[PDB]
C-alpha cells in the first residue's frame, strides 16, 4: 500500500543515512534528523514516484572526499544480473569503488556470485529491505562499535604482545560487521558498560 | 520643550539673569517643571534629606513610563478600533516629534511610524536627512520613504551592491585547490545567510514596489557589466522572499516557483526528471500575450551555480547515453537542459531588447556534435576494458587522442558546444582522464566570446589541477593550459592573467625550476591589468624566490 | 561521576559489588582514633581532594603510561573510582565522618 | 490492543464459522435465499460473469465476534484474497 | 494479518519495577513509569522489530540463536548473560 510504504522508504532513508554517518561519510544533519512530512515533501508513491532510482544517493568521506560511496534502491523484486551491470557501469562512469545495494525481498543466487568475483576492485554489499527497517546499532544490547585503524590495531597488538590470531573474533557476516562494512582482516574496539568496572573495552577481529 | 509650551533652560537663565531675589525664580522654575501630582511637593523634600536627589526616583519612573508608552504604541498598533486608535498614533506622533531630537522619543515615534501604512512625508523626509534617525528608524520608516521616493533606496543600495560585487570578485580570485572544497559549495541558500541579501529583504520586507526597485537596480547594472552577479542577488533575493515566506512576492511572481524548482536544481547540480518536468511544464506555459517575464526568467538562469548544474547536466546526459546505446536525438531531458541554458545565456540579450522565442537547436550541435562526445567516451572506456583484461594484445589498443576538426570548430564557433565542452573538460579533469583531457584541450586556441576563459571555468579548472599536482613538473601538462590555452588569451581580460597567477601561487612548489620562471616572466603583468596582477605578480616573485630555494 | 553511574545504570540500583567497605573503613577509622563527631574537626577539604587523587593514583589494575594503557586504567577502577570521589568527597568528610 | 492484533498472526480458520461447496450452476440465482438478496445486489453489473463462471460456489461464514475483536471487515479479507490469487478467483462478499 | 510463528500474544502492565519504564525525570530523580508490554509465544525479532510504533530499542527476545541471527555477537553475548543470570536469580539465590 501506497501509505506504509512511503513510510517504510523514509524508514530505510533514515537507517542508511544514519549508516553513512557511522562509517565515516559526511552527511548533513537534517537528512539524519529528516521527518517523514519531509520525505513526504520533497519527493504520494503508488507509481507516482517510487523511482527508486531516484531515491539512490552518493555520499563522500568526511577526511577522504575521493572516496565516495553509492547506495542503490533496485525496484525489481530479485536483483538480476544486468543491473548488477548497470550499477558497476555507473560506477565506473563516476569512479566510485563502494556501493551497497539494499533488495526489495530477496537477491538472484547469480548476483551472490557475481558480487564476490568482482568485489576486489568493487567492493559491494547485498542488504535485505527488512534490515535496514530498523538500525539495529540504537538497540540497548549492542555496545558501541569502532573499526580501528591499523596504526591503532599496531599499538594495541604491541601493547598486549598479542597476534592478530590470540583476539576473539567476529564474523564478517555479522549484522553490525556488515553495518560497518568491514572486510576480514579488521579490528573493531567494542565499548560496553559493565558493571564491575564501570566501562569496559574488548578487540575483536574480523575472521 | 517650546513646542507644547513649556521652557528651556534659556528661559531659566533669563528667569535668573538680572533678578534681585533669583532664589525665589529658581524655585519657581522648579515648581514649574516638577511632576503635578500632589503627594510629591510635600515628599520631594523628605526623600531629598535621604541623600537621593529629586532626579532619582524621576530616573526610575523615566524607565518605567516610558517602557509602558512603547507597550502602548504597539498595543495601539494592535489594539482599538481602527479609526480610533489610528487617530491615536497619528495625534501623539503629533506630540512625538518635537522630542525626536531630545534622546527619549526617536525609537517611539519609529515605531508609530512602522505601525502606520502611510504617513505626511515631512518626518520621513527628516528621517533621511538627519543620520541618527537614519540608522535608528525602524524599517516600515525606512519602507515608507523607499516607497514613496527611490533617492534613499538608490543611495543605499549601490555600495551594498557594490560590497556584493567585491565578495564576488575575491572569492572567485582566491588561491586554495584541495581535494576537500572549493568555492563553488554552499547552494544558494547557503550563499543567502549573508547579511547583503537578507538586508536587502529587510529592506524590502514584503512590498512590491521596493521589489521592482531592486529588479531595475539589477537590471541597469547587469546591462552595463554583462556580469551573472546581479543576476545571482536577484535570484538571491527572491528565495530569501521565499524563505521569509513572503507571500507578497512568492505568490504573485510567476517566476518564484521556477526559481524554486532551481533552487533544489542547483543544490543537487543536476536537473533531475520531476524538477526538469517542473521546469519544463514552466517553459512550455509561455504563451503569446504574457511573455513579459522570459527577460525576467532567463536572467535568474544565468547564476554562477546555474551555469554549473545545467553544464554538468549535459555532460551527464553525454556520459549516460553511452551506456544507454542511444543516440542523442532520443534525449528530451537533454534538450530541455540545452533550452534552458540558452534561454539564460540569451538573457542579458533579451533585457537588452525583449524577443520572445523558444529557440531551435543547430542541425550539426545535435546530430554530428555529441555523438562524437560519445564516440570519445566509448573509445575512453575501450582502451580501458583493453587495458584491464589479462593479456589483450602487444601495445594495447591506443586511445584516439585525435581531434576530429568538427569538435574543435563546435568548441570556438558554437557558444553552447563551447561551454558544454568546457565542463566536459572539468568533469573528466575531475576523473583524471588525462588522454582525454589532452585530447579534448588543444583546439580551445580559439574560443567564442572567451566563455573558455571565463572567471567560473578557470576558477573550476584550477580547482581539478591540484589533483594532479606532480604533472606540472613536467612541462607540456602546465604548457597546454599555460602556453598553449591561457596566453592565447591572458593579455586580453584581467581574470585570465589573474587565473594563472593564482594558481602559479598555490602550485610553486611542484612545477619545476626553470618552467615556473619562465612561467612567472611570461605571465609577468603585460599592462591589461591594475592592482590584482600587481599584489599577484609580487607574490609570484617573492614565491620565485622562494623556489629558488626549492 | 554521577552522570556516568546514570548511563551506566539506567535502572537505578545503587546496590554493587565492589572491592573496599568505604562506609565500614571509614566507622573503624571512627573508632580506632576516637573520633568524637560532636566537635569540629581538623582536616582541611583540600587534604581530602589530594589524598584521594593520590590515592586512586596508587590504585593500579593495569599498569603504563601509554594512552592505551591509561584508558584501560581508567576504565578497569572507573566505577571504584567514582565510588571513592562520592564517598570520600570534602563534603562529607567534614560534615557526617 | 491495536498493535497487539497488528502483529499475532491471524488466518483465514480463525475467523470463519463454516463453508459449504454449493453447485448453484446459474450465478444469477443462488441455493440460499438470504444469499439471493445481496447477490442479485453485486450482479446488476456483470463482475466477471459475462463469460461462464465455474459453476461451482464455496460460501463461507465469518463468525462476527472474532471479526470484531480482531478489528476486521468484510472487504480486506477478500483483498487479501485476491492479492494471493489474484484474478484466479472471483470474490464477492455480503454488505457488512 | 500479524507476522506468522506469533501464535498468542500477552498484553499486560508489569507491577515489578525491573520491566517498568525508568525514567530520569528533569529534577533528577528516578521514576518507573506504568507501561504495557506485549510477551508472545514464538519468535520473529526482524519482522516486530520493523513494525510501527514499537519500541526498536527495548524490544527484545528470549532466543538467543535469533539475537545472534539479526543483532550480533555482542548482542548475544549481552542477551545470553541476561537469559542465565534471570534463570539464575530466579529463585532468589546470588552469583558473582
Amino acid at each position: 500500500d501506497d501509505e506504509e510504504e512511503t513510510y517504510r522508504l523514509w524508514k530505510i532513508r533514515k537507517t542508511i543515512m544514519q549508516l553513512c554517518h557511522d562509517r565515516g561519510y559526511l552527511v548533513t544533519q537534517d537528512e539524519l534528523d529528516q521527518t517523514l512530512e519531509e520525505f513526504k515533501a520533497q519527493f504520494k508513491p503508488s507509481e507516482g514516484r517510487p523511482r527508486r532510482t531516484d531515491l539512490t544517493v552518493l555520499v563522500a568521506h568526511n577526511d577522504d572526499p575521493t572516496d565516495q560511496m553509492f547506495v542503490f534502491f533496485p525496484e525489481e523484486p530479485k536483483v538480476g544480473i544486468k543491473t548488477i551491470k548497470v550499477y558497476c557501469q555507473r560506477m565506473q562512469e563516476e569512479n566510485i569503488t563502494r556501493a551497497l545495494i539494499v533488495v526489495q525481498q530477496g537477491m538472484t543466487p547469480s548476483a551472490k556470485q557475481s558480487l564476490v568475483d568482482m568485489a576486489p576492485k568493487y567492493i559491494l554489499e547485498q542488504f535485505l529491505q527488512q534490515e535496514l527497517l530498523i538500525n539495529i546499532t540504537e538497540h540497548e544490547l549492542v555496545p558501541e562499535h569502532v573499526v580501528m585503524t591499523k596504526e591503532e590495531v599496531t599499538e594495541l597488538l604491541a601493547r598486549y604482545k598479542l597476534r592478530e590470531n590470540q583476539l576473539p573474533r567476529i564474523q564478517a557476516g555479522d549484522p553490525v560487521a556488515r553495518y560497518f562494512g568491514i572486510k576480514r582482516g579488521q579490528v573493531v574496539k567494542i565499548i560496553r558498560p559493565s558493571e564491575t568496572a564501570g566501562r569496559y573495552i574488548t578487540y575483536r577481529l574480523v575472521q | 520643550l517650546q513646542d507644547l509650551g513649556v521652557a528651556n533652560g534659556e528661559d531659566l537663565k533669563e528667569t535668573l539673569t538680572n533678578c534681585t531675589e533669583p532664589l525665589k525664580a529658581i524655585e519657581q522654575f522648579q515648581t514649574e517643571n516638577g511632576v503635578l501630582l500632589p503627594s510629591l511637593q510635600s515628599a520631594l523634600p523628605f526623600l531629598d534629606l535621604h541623600g537621593t536627589p529629586r532626579l532619582e526616583f524621576h530616573q526610575s519612573v523615566f524607565d518605567e513610563l516610558r517602557d509602558k508608552l512603547l507597550e502602548r504604541v504597539s498595543a495601539i498598533a494592535s489594539e482599538g478600533k481602527a479609526e480610533e486608535r489610528y487617530k491615536k498614533l497619528e495625534d501623539l506622533l503629533e506630540k512625538s516629534f518635537s522630542l525626536v531630537k531630545m534622546p527619549s522619543l526617536q525609537p517611539v515615534v519609529m515605531c508609530v511610524m512602522k505601525h502606520l501604512p502611510k504617513v505626511p512625508e515631512k518626518k520621513l523626509k527628516l528621517v533621511m536627512a538627519d543620520k541618527e534617525l537614519y540608522r535608528a528608524c525602524a524599517v516600515e520608516v525606512k519602507r515608507q520613504i523607499w516607497q514613496d521616493n527611490q533617492a534613499l533606496f538608490g543611495d543605499e543600495v549601490s555600495p551594498l551592491l557594490k560590497q556584493y560585487i567585491l565578495e564576488k570578485e575575491s572569492a572567485l580570485f582566491s588561491t586554495e585547490l584541495s581535494v576537500l572544497h572549493n568555492f563553488f559549495s554552499p547552494s544558494p541558500k547557503t550563499r543567502r545567510q549573508g547579511e547583503v541579501v537578507q538586508r536587502l529583504t529587510r529592506m524590502v520586507g514584503k512590498n512590491v514596489k521596493l521589489y521592482d526597485m531592486v529588479l531595475q537596480f539589477l537590471r541597469t547594472l547587469f546591462l552595463r557589466t554583462r556580469n551573472v552577479h546581479y543576476c545571482t542577488l536577484r535570484a538571491e533575493l527572491l528565495m530569501s522572499l521565499h524563505d521569509l515566506d513572503v507571500g507578497e512576492i512568492c505568490t504573485v511572481d510567476p517566476c518564484h516557483k521556477f526559481t524554486w524548482c532551481l533552487d533544489a536544481c542547483i543544490r543537487e547540480r543536476f536537473v533531475d526528471s520531476k524538477r526538469a518536468r517542473e521546469l519544463q511544464g514552466f517553459l512550455d506555459g509561455v504563451k503569446k500575450g504574457q511573455e513579459q517575464v522570459l527577460g525576467d526568467l532567463s536572467m535568474i538562469l544565468c547564476d554562477p551555480f546555474a551555469i554549473n548544474t545545467l553544464a554538468l547536466s549535459t555532460v551527464r546526459h553525454l556520459q549516460e547515453l553511452v551506456g544507454q546505446e542511444t543516440l542523442p536525438r532520443d534525449s528530451p531531458d537533454l534538450l530541455l537542459l540545452l533550452r534552458l541554458l540558452a534561454l539564460g545565456q540569451g538573457a542579458w540579450d533579451m533585457i537588452d531588447s525583449q524577443v520572445f522565442k523558444e529557440p531551435k537547436m543547430e542541425v550539426e550541435l545535435i546530430t554530428r556534435f555529441l555523438p562524437m562526445l560519445m564516440s570519445f567516451l566509448v573509445d575512453d572506456y575501450t582502451f580501458n576494458v583493453d587495458q584491464k583484461l589479462p593479456a589483450e594484445e602487444k601495445a594495447p589498443v591506443s586511445y584516439p587522442n585525435t581531434l576530429p576538426e568538427s569538435f574543435t570548430k563546435f568548441l570556438q564557433e558554437q557558444r553552447m558546444a563551447c561551454e558544454v565542452g568546457l565542463y566536459y573538460v572539468l568533469h573528466i579533469t575531475k576523473q583524471r582522464n588525462k588522454n582525454a583531457l589532452l585530447r579534448l584541450l588543444p583546439g580551445l586556441v580559439e574560443t567564442f566570446g572567451d566563455l573558455a576563459f571565463g572567471d567560473i571555468f578557470l576558477h573550476l579548472l584550477t580547482g581539478n589541477l591540484a589533483l594532479l599536482a606532480d604533472e606540472f613538473a613536467l612541462e607540456d601538462f602546465c604548457s597546454s593550459l599555460f602556453d598553449g590555452f591561457f596566453l592565447t588569451a591572458s593579455p586580453r581580460k584581467e581574470n585570465v592573467h589573474r587565473h594563472a597567477l593564482r594558481l602559479l601561487i598555490h602550485l610553486h612548489p611542484r612545477v619545476a625550476p626553470s618552467k615556473l620562471e619562465a612561467l612567472q616572466k611570461a605571465l609577468e603583468p603585460t599592462g591589461q591589468s591594475g592592482e590584482a596582477v600587481k599584489e599577484l605578480y609580487s607574490q609570484l616573485g617573492e614565491k620565485l624566490e622562494q623556489l629558488d630555494h626549492r | 561521576d554521577r552522570e556516568v553511574l546514570r548511563v551506566i545504570f539506567p535502572t537505578g540500583d545503587s546496590k554493587v559489588v565492589l572491592p573496599c567497605n568505604l562506609l565500614r573503613m571509614i566507622w573503624n577509622a571512627q573508632k580506632i582514633f576516637h573520633i568524637n563527631p560532636r566537635l569540629p574537626s581538623d582536616l582541611h577539604p583540600i587534604k581530602v581532594v589530594e589524598g584521594v587523587k593520590e590515592l586512586s593514583k596508587k590504585l593500579v589494575i593495569v599498569n603504563g603510561d601509554d594512552p592505551l594503557s591509561r584508558q584501560a586504567q581508567e576504565n578497569a577502577t572507573l566505577l571504584f573510582n567514582i565510588h571513592l570521589r562520592s564517598t570520600l568527597c570534602s563534603r562529607r568528610m567534614a560534615e557526617e565522618f | 490492543k491495536d498493535i497487539l492484533c497488528r502483529l499475532e498472526h491471524t488466518t483465514l480458520r480463525k475467523v470463519t464459522a463454516n463453508t459449504a461447496i454449493y453447485y448453484d450452476p446459474n450465478p444469477q440465482s443462488t441455493v440460499v435465499a438470504e444469499d439471493q438478496e445481496w447477490v442479485n445486489v453485486y450482479y446488476e453489473m456483470p463482475d466477471f460473469d459475462v463469460a461462464r463462471i465455474s459453476p461451482w460456489l464455496l460460501r463461507v461464514e465469518l463468525d462476527r465476534k472474532h471479526m470484531t475483536d480482531r478489528k476486521l471487515t468484510m472487504e480486506q479479507i477478500a483483498e487479501k484474497i485476491n492479492a494471493g490469487f489474484g484474478d484466479d478467483l472471483n470474490c464477492i462478499f455480503n454488505d457488512d | 494479518q500479524g507476522i506468522e510463528q506469533i501464535s498468542k500474544v500477552y498484553m499486560h502492565l508489569p507491577q515489578t519495577d525491573n520491566k517498568k519504564k525508568i525514567i530520569i525525570t528533569e529534577d533528577g530523580e528516578f521514576k518507573a513509569l506504568q507501561e504495557w508490554i506485549l510477551e508472545t509465544d514464538g519468535v520473529s525479532l526482524m519482522r516486530v522489530l520493523s513494525e510501527k510504533d514499537v519500541d526498536p530499542v527495548r524490544t527484545t527476545s528470549n532466543d538467543i540463536v535469533e539475537i545472534f541471527t539479526v543483532l550480533g555477537i555482542e548482542a548475544v553475548r549481552k542477551a545470553l548473560e541476561r537469559e542465565l543470570y534471570h534463570v539464575i536469580s530466579f529463585d532468589g539465590s546470588y552469583v558473582n
